[PDB]
């Protein structure tokens, strides 16, 4: 009992890891969101050119 | 946001409402074609950007002619409400007669226009006050969105009748009524007159044919640069509001004066130099200006003026302090520092450093007095007044009318005196 593992030594790692995985999935997500939005607006552009026609 | 409902109405506000939004689609880079190669224009499908404006008159000339010209085919036909039978330069006919039957549509129309934005801000007019068409109906549509919209704030690009030779004889009649109206249910009466114009190109400009092109291009250059400093980003910003209240101090006393530096020519544009001391030396002399009274001959309640250019503040704030505590004489003593500044960072298409200079003045009241001394010379003889009758009015308006004008100097020159 002199030492108790339950306590948490390398918190630091934890934060750090987690961190730098939040930033990924985020960037992840960003890029696919401004892919979306630019899908939808070339398409609302398409339909534009229909109406014109 | 904070939008504008720009209203045409008149020859003359259809002309100037032409070169005004030629301008515009210079400035914010609009080829007229219609897109782009909101504080003004609606965005509209494939890019197109469709002026918000609404255009009118009971003769279909002008409207054929500015979508006959250049930059004919932004507006929209659905903002062309025009009547077929003319109103003829008088006040009565497009007031009291074919205002009941047309302002019906003009108010559908101007309310599907608000309607369609979403913080409007203020509105803007530009009309006549002599003819008919112009001075009648826009004042009647004054009158009704006024009475519709109390919080937002009116704009009134008005064109008084020159001193000298008048464009029509029974102008003061109109120019009497509409000043009446105005003075009610209207916050800005920001006057401009053609001599002053005339005097303008061929002093300032050197232009000696000058056609009324160029006194449209440059009356639209004032009314561009009055609200530049909000559609731009601005060291310090304004909008039509900061002025509407850095100006008025008494609701009735809202009837400004126009300038706009600098102006030079060919020959001068090479040489003239171009920094805030001579901008200031021009903006305020007294042959700079548009108006039908001299400056120099009055004083001023306030006075305030937009630049626009990446220039320095200390030296704008130190020019205008000491063109202040210098012509302490020709300015009023009551108030502190009278003289309101504001600054854009981008200046317009041509130069490098632009001065819109807007003031609250007493001067005007010389040209009012004129007005009315004509009012009195052809009413105390009941000339030309069968018309202002057989179209369901009687005289009463006039005397009253004219009353209420009288009022309106018997307050300038009051303000002019008061020493505290
Ligand atoms: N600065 C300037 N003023 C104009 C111009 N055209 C007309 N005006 C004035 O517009 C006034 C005529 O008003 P308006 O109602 O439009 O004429 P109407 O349609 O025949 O009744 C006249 O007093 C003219 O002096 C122009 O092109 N430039």
């Amino acid at each position: 009992l002199k030492c108790l593992d339950g306590e948490d030594l390398n918190q630091g790692n934890r934060r750090r890891l987690q961190q730098l995985q939040q930033r990924d999935w985020i960037e992840q997500q960003i890029r696919e969101k401004e892919e979306r939005k630019r899908q939808e607006d070339e398409e609302k552009k398409a339909f534009e050119q229909q109406t014109l026609h | 946001m904070r939008e504008i409902v720009h209203i045409q109405g008149g020859q003359c506000g259809n002309q100037i409402g032409a070169k005004f939004w030629e301008v515009i689609s210079d400035e914010h880079g609009i080829d007229p074609t219609g897109t782009y190669h909101n504080v003004y224009y609606n965005e509209a499908t494939g890019g197109r950007y469709v002026p918000r404006a609404i255009l009118m008159d009971l003769e279909p000339g002008t409207m054929d002619s500015v979508r006959a010209g250049p930059f004919g085919q932004l507006f929209r036909p659905d903002n062309f409400v025009f009547g077929q039978t003319g109103a003829g330069n008088n006040w009565a006919k497009g007031h009291y007669t074919e205002g009941a039957e047309l302002i019906d549509s003009v108010l559908d129309v101007v309310r599907k226009e608000a309607e369609g934005c979403d913080c409007l801000q203020g509105f803007q007019i530009t009309h006549s006050l002599g003819g008919g068409t112009g001075s009648g109906m826009g004042t009647l549509l004054i009158s009704k969105v006024r009475e519709e919209y109390p919080d937002r704030i009116m704009e009134t690009f008005s064109v008084v009748p020159s001193p000298k030779v008048s464009d029509t004889v029974v102008e003061p009649y109109n120019a009497t009524l509409s000043v009446h109206q105005l003075v009610e249910n209207a916050d800005e009466c920001m006057v401009i007159d053609n001599e002053a114009l005339y005097d303008i190109c061929f002093r300032t400009l050197k232009l000696t044919t000058p056609t009324y092109g160029d006194l449209n291009h440059l009356v639209s250059a004032a009314m561009s640069g009055v609200t530049c400093c909000l559609r731009f980003p601005g060291q310090l910003n304004s909008d039509l509001r900061k002025l509407a209240v850095n100006l008025i101090p008494f609701p009735r006393l809202h009837f400004f004066m126009i300038g706009f530096a600098p102006l030079t020519s060919r020959g001068s544009q090479q040489y003239r130099a171009l920094t805030v001391p001579e901008l200031t030396q021009q903006m305020f002399d007294a042959k700079n200006m548009m108006c039908a009274a001299d400056p120099r001959h009055g004083r001023y309640l306030t006075a305030s003026a937009l630049f626009r250019g990446r220039m320095s503040t200390k030296e704008v704030d130190e020019q205008m302090l000491n063109v202040q505590n210098k012509n302490s004489s020709y300015f009023v003593e009551w108030i502190p520092n009278n003289i309101k500044s504001s600054i854009c960072d981008i200046p317009p298409k041509g130069l490098k450093m632009a001065v819109t200079f807007v003031g609250n003045s007493t001067a005007i009241q010389e040209m009012f007095k004129r007005v009315a001394e004509q009012f009195t010379a052809m009413f105390r003889r009941k000339a030309f007044l069968h018309w202002y009758t057989g179209e369901g009015m009687d005289e009463m308006e006039f005397t009253e009318a004219e009353s209420n004008m009288n009022d309106l100097v018997s307050e300038y020159q009051q303000y002019q005196d008061a020493t505290a």
